[PDB]
């Protein structure tokens, strides 16, 4: 009887952690390209005269 | 003219190149060497200008 009980548990915290691991990834392409912007003005303003 | 933007130092012209996904892009730039020690001023002056 405790099996159909643990599945239950088991089922809800693989969907919260597949969940937390999207946004992550969601997350990351947005200060990946933060960071590719931040590297222009470090080669274009502090490097040269724009 | 911008700085980075086409390989490092003073872009001259660049080629490209296929590859299996991708592309490949030759850069040629100018590099300045052998650098020599001088005295500088701002301005000459001559007849008082
Ligand atoms: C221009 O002159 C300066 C100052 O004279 C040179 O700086 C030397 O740098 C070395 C580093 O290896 C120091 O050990 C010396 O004390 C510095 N002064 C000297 C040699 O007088 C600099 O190297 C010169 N630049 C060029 C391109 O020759």
């Amino acid at each position: 009887e405790a099996e159909v009980q643990i599945d239950r548990l088991i089922t809800g915290r693989l969907q919260s952690l597949q969940t937390y691991v999207t946004q992550q990834l969601i997350r990351a392409a947005e200060i990946r390209a933060s960071a590719n912007l931040a590297a222009t003005k470090m080669s274009e303003c502090v490097l040269g005269q724009s | 003219k911008r700085v980075d933007f086409c390989g490092k130092g003073y872009h001259l012209m660049s080629f490209p190149q296929s590859a299996p996904h991708g592309v490949v892009f030759l850069h040629v730039t100018y590099v300045p060497a052998q650098e020599k020690n001088f005295t500088t001023a701002p301005a000459i002056c001559h007849d008082g200008k």
